């Protein structure tokens, strides 16, 4: 079923504070010291971008009040082969960059049943500027800060996941591990609109999702 | 330094290849081998020169993973190709550090838990295998009994590596782009010199060459008592 | 996953000529294990080689070596051929006597 | 009242496309030559980003298919002294960034009643980067070029006015006429988030509107 | 060049202060001043040499300007402080440009629309004063008189400005932070030379001044035949 | 809208010490109209000064030359105080001989 959903911003979650650059994980390795989301070995993805929860809202399609569905089974988000948190709702984005490569991103609304703490390579997204018409992107540092981030038990979290997709565009939600790519082009999309500066506390976040 | 055994198993081994197949290692040097087509537990390098129960008890546990690991493929819903592999062993801490850890076709998705005495993960994967092992009578208490008790006494034991042997050095210029330092031979691994790359020679030592885009080289290893400059 | 394999080509000992010596062809950080390997004098595949033990490094990708008795000279040439279901080309790396 | 509203995001108006970085206009001069949204002449902005849209969603504050509203009586888009376009909802953001100077942003949903075109010096936002955890700020470019922005009869738009306003925070709306500030750092809000790259065609982006 | 005329009034003059003045120009020179204290259109500059129904006529018409500008302050609700500012004029053109804007408190809100004969304005405050000044007696038909005919006209007559002055020159070095190019009474304003800034004087010709951070300077201007160097 | 004036203080004719010319403190760009200008001889308000009418440019902004007629010499000091809205505090600009 789709759910439409308003989600209540809570504090950044460090070291992201409130008038800075968001950062979100870029390496997927080692396997064990990141977050991963997904059904099996298969099929699963390596979060980047953290944002902390504070109250969720359900409506159905027909946008009415509903109540908190229980969470998609199977869906899970795990460290180190441990799952820690359930998926409540998730949506994926697919947006073509070059005509043979698309950003898909990948948004899952989770709870964590279980703290935890990694220690990842952080990295931000970033656009230079030139005087001329001509075209500049938005790229991933590719530089990394090696730093601690933090989940707390009962909490809800907002995680996301970017990856780039050569060849023709795929039918059905693409399962996919990829770090941020350096030197490589993207665009803000539907998943990733929020992951540029914090989002003001208490404001809230739309989306459509599947359960 | 370690005590480290390289598991691997394929659903689909090539004509003429063993579908199970372990290496084992004391730190950088090989000193058991095993593969399901021999079935034996064979000496490697110069730990073939002397008892016979020690080879004969590692044959029997290496057959027992063999018969574990093949399980692992049928615990899978069967779709080929699978290839698990498993990382066994441990280190002699100040006390010890087990090592133990499991990929499934290259993919991180198991463990083995030391305080609930069976194998980790909450994979759709890893709850399969770990099942079907801990199905398997004792299977799960003999590795417990290896990680904590028989590795780490097995290393104290061997404790009572220190080979050295210097690099022969050569120093050569290659046609550079309009407008290579090599170590041969070497051991202990543990050496520094640009682009360098690292691999093994077949008698047990090993080689490095670092080249840079352009002067002397400077080498520093365990064999050498201080660093020696290289010529051209 | 799937990884390509990285491969060096070098000797045991310095090159001189006209002494025996050992040519090593080391394939590493590859996935899966199913790996095709040849080491040729030239072009031609030499039958008398020997393989070590196929391992793999903590990042659970295969590496091992292949390796020969050999006899280097200033007109043979030697390289090695490596396939790999990462590779719809085999790759032939030859053989530079100071790398 | 307040109406919550799903924007349906058309094609690019030129300068913009697809994957390319998002064009605002940045000066406010020559006061005919600029597009202004106000009460009044004291009551007024200019106005920096403007959004195609093909299709509004209207809800209520209970989340109930709603119809489309009247145009709130007073509020106008004037070019060089004549009314343009009305506006049917509108909301302010006000978010601190010195604890002396908040960013405020202002965004109208607006349909043309008679087509007209601008000339105006646009730019766009940028974020550098470096190998420090130093903070690095989002800037206009302070380069600007001159170039057509076309806009058509019957079409409905989404236009935002971005300001620093330095003193005491403002109780109730805040009008202020200020170009995009040189060398001034800003944050991504609820009003800019689709001003950095065009959100995809048919996406859609959710206010929370005052009528 | 241009027939241009700067109205102005204001809700609360300072004492002994006009509240509504005008200042006619021809080009870069002022020919025309008035003032609500003195109601009288008087000469300037070299024009005061010179008939009587020209200059009486055009004291009639911005007494009638004085009216409407005070009455635009009334149609607006009553709370101080105002000002109301307009640009009337236009330029023979290969034809001729209009030119009819007007600003309350410094803010662009009206015009006169020469399609529709009145003053146009969406704004809240433009459709108060538009209104009145159309409540006013042939007021609008004056004014698309004045525009269209009158003025350009006028500037046809007059071209029935040409007076040059070369700029004197001086170049100085000042106390520059450890580690001044001006022209004196010139005319007509047009002037070419780093930071340089511009300025009338007080007998109708005019002053620059551009200084670079440290060499000769470059002067070309109407009045001089070919640009001339500057020593220091 | 409210603008701030800016203030430049220059003389008709280039100065020499003991020669008639005039002395120049032309405000521009500044609003509302409401402006009080004076210009000083030795930090001292000069009685004898006239100013042009008041108009403004482009962007609305007032802009007005007052002028008096003196005497340069180098001991007497000159300068321009001009008071706005704009300025809780009154502005007083010397007379830089070359400006």
């Amino acid at each position: 079923e789709t759910l439409k959903v308003l989600l209540t911003v809570g504090n950044p979650i460090s070291p992201n504070e409130t008038n800075k650059q968001t950062w979100v994980n870029k390496t997927i390795e080692p396997p064990g010291a990141v977050v991963k989301i997904g059904r099996d070995t298969q099929h699963y993805c390596t979060m980047n971008g953290f944002t902390l929860i504070t109250k969720v809202d359900w409506f159905t399609e027909e946008f009415q009040p509903s109540e908190e569905p229980a969470p998609v089974q199977g869906l899970m988000v795990l460290l180190d082969n441990h799952k820690k948190a359930d998926v409540y709702a998730a949506q994926q984005y697919k947006n073509p960059i070059t005509n043979d490569k698309q950003q898909v991103t990948s948004v899952f609304l989770v709870r964590v049943n279980e703290g935890f703490q990694v220690t990842n390579h952080l990295s931000y997204f970033y656009r230079n500027s030139v005087n001329t018409d001509a075209v500049e992107n938005i790229k991933i540092r590719s530089a990394t800060r090696h730093t601690t981030v933090r989940f707390n038990q009962g909490s809800w979290y907002l995680l996301t996941s970017t990856v780039l997709h050569t060849g023709p565009p795929v039918s059905g939600w693409l399962w996919m591990n990829q770090e941020l790519q350096n030197d490589q082009a993207y665009i803000i999309d539907q998943g990733i609109m929020h992951l540029i500066t914090p989002p003001p506390v208490s404001s809230q976040i739309y989306f459509e999702m599947a359960t | 330094l370690s005590l480290l055994y390289h598991l691997t198993a394929v659903s689909s081994p090539a004509p003429g290849t063993p579908a199970f197949w372990v290496s084992g290692w004391l730190g950088p040097q090989q000193y058991l081998s095993y593969n399901s087509l021999r079935g034996e537990a064979e000496p490697c390098g110069a730990w073939v020169w002397e008892v016979s129960w020690y080879w004969e008890k590692e044959t029997t546990d290496l057959r027992i993973k063999e018969k574990l690991f093949l399980e692992a493929f049928k615990a899978l819903g069967g779709k080929g190709p699978y290839t698990l592999q498993g990382l066994l062993g441990c280190e002699l801490g100040p006390t010890s550090v087990p090592t133990a850890k499991f990929a499934l076709n290259g993919e991180e998705f198991m463990n083995f838990d030391l305080k609930q005495g069976t194998w980790g993960g909450d994979w759709p994967e890893a709850l399969a295998i770990s099942q079907r092992w801990q199905q398997q009578d004792k299977a799960a208490n003999k590795e417990l009994t290896f990680l904590l008790f028989s590795c780490p006494h097995r290393l104290r034991e061997h404790l009572e590596l220190e080979w050295k042997e210097p690099p022969s050095m050569r120093l050569k210029a290659r046609p550079s782009s309009p407008g290579t330092c090599s170590a041969f031979s070497f051991y202990p691994p543990e050496l520094q010199l640009g682009q360098g790359d690292f691999g093994p020679n077949s008698d047990g030592s090993f080689h490095a060459s670092s080249s840079l885009t352009v002067y002397c080289c400077i080498v520093q290893h365990a064999g050498l008592a201080q660093p020696l400059r290289v010529e051209l | 996953i799937q990884r390509t394999p990285k491969i060096q080509v070098y000797s045991r000992h310095p090159a001189e000529n006209g002494k025996s010596n050992f040519l090593n062809c080391y394939v590493s950080g590859f996935h899966p294990s199913d790996i095709e390997v040849d080491l040729l004098k030239n072009g031609e595949r030499i039958e008398k080689v020997e393989h070590s033990d196929l391992s793999f490094s903590k990042d659970w990708s295969f590496y091992l070596l292949y390796y020969t008795e050999f006899t280097p000279t200033e007109k043979d040439e030697y390289a090695c051929r490596v396939n790999h279901v990462t590779l719809s080309q085999p790759k032939i790396v030859k053989w530079d006597r100071d790398m």
